[PDB]
């Protein structure tokens, strides 16, 4: 099995929009990145941004490394279920960045997204959770 | 009229902000140990600002009155 | 607990269906096909 690199890629890029409530007066930005990548090496697969090239690869193998630190020691925690799959959503700061990242269920990947310090953690983390119940199809990819 | 609002989850992290709810987001360590009523409401307050307060599906929303 | 005029209960609960609505809507992302090969 291969990941269909211009559909993961479409469907990043449409986990960047932000968020316009019109209920009460608020709106945030949109995503600085959203990206897919290795659980094993933190390599990247596929991303979206709305900064450089060069610096979505350090934050990746940074929080793919705290990931897995607090994946296996016996900061927000999320247990979720999708369809009877467990996976984890966890929140880092990044500097002044909001992150969250998950495992897709099963699989080898993490689902990454990069926000600005504006972005409400709360709203990531359902922003997150809802992105990963549209990636059913690479549940179980494995590397 | 509404001064503001803030939703927040059980983690106590924001889901949004207004008002002057965005300038009182330290208000939700009080307000999440906040025991609501049987229906989901509750009334308190820091100061001159009420705060009315409901949870329902593990969001709880306050919107920010004055007394 | 209370009710208010400045906001009453109906309102208030309202309201919170209205953000959690919004929100949930606009957390839907269209997968512009399937993501893995081959199908």
């Amino acid at each position: 099995v291969m990941l269909h690199s211009k559909n993961v890629k479409g469907f990043l890029e449409n986990t960047l929009k932000p968020y316009d409530l019109h209920s009460v007066d608020f709106k945030t930005s949109s995503l600085q990145s959203s990206m897919i990548i290795t659980a094993t090496n933190g390599g990247i697969l596929s991303y979206a941004t709305s900064n450089s090239v060069n610096n979505l690869k350090m934050m990746s193998l940074l929080i793919k490394d705290k990931w897995s630190e607090d994946e296996n020691d016996t900061n927000s925690c999320y247990p979720v279920e999708i369809d009877s799959f467990k996976t984890k959503i966890y929140t880092y700061e990044m500097e002044d960045l909001h992150t969250c990242v998950a495992q897709i269920p099963n699989s080898d990947l993490l689902l990454l997204f990069i926000a600005e310090g504006s972005f409400p953690y709360g709203l990531l983390v359902i922003k997150i959770e809802r992105a990963m119940r549209e990636l059913t199809d690479l549940f179980g990819y494995k590397l | 009229d509404i001064k503001g609002t803030i939703a927040f989850d059980t983690h106590g992290n924001v889901i949004e902000s207004t008002g002057v709810g965005s300038q009182r987001i330290e208000d939700i360590g009080d307000l999440s140990k906040v025991t609501l009523d049987a229906e989901g409401f509750a009334q308190v307050q820091g100061d001159s600002l009420l705060v009315h307060l409901y949870k329902r599906n593990d969001i709880t929303l306050a919107v920010y009155t004055s007394a | 607990s209370p009710d208010s005029a400045k906001i009453s209960k109906e309102q208030l609960k309202k309201l919170h269906s209205n953000i959690l609505n919004e929100i949930f809507s606009q957390s839907q992302v269209n997968k512009p096909g399937p993501l893995t090969v081959p199908f």
